[PDB]
């Protein structure tokens, strides 16, 4: 709307909204993807466990 | 290394009465391995020498 004033008629079918309308949305993301477990840099690492 | 349950010195009359008796800590390990090396058997770097503190 350009806010044009009619010469004889009145544009009563146009109005400015004041507040938004809340609606129900559909589903979204399901879950997270794969993640890493354990440390690869530590695999096969030699560990000293000999007693005194 | 000698192991005994009697609290008598090696030089005492009750003991053998020879040599010097000294306290020993831990168990004697055969020279070649030191124990814990590798989770899957690969082997670590062992220690050797007598009297050496490492």
């Amino acid at each position: 709307w350009y806010s044009p004033g009619g010469g004889y008629s009145q544009r009563t079918d146009n109005d400015t909204h004041t507040h938004t309308i809340s609606g129900s949305v559909s589903l979204g993301r399901d879950d997270i993807s794969r993640q890493p477990i354990n440390t690869l840099p530590p695999f096969r690492a030699a560990h000293i466990w000999r007693r005194i | 290394y000698r192991i005994g349950s009697y609290y008598i010195t090696e030089e005492d009359i009750n003991p053998g009465d020879s040599i010097s008796l000294g306290f020993g800590s831990w168990a004697k390990v055969t020279g070649v391995i030191m124990g814990t090396g590798v989770v899957n058997p690969d082997g670590s770097v062992p220690n050797a020498q007598r009297v050496e503190f490492q």
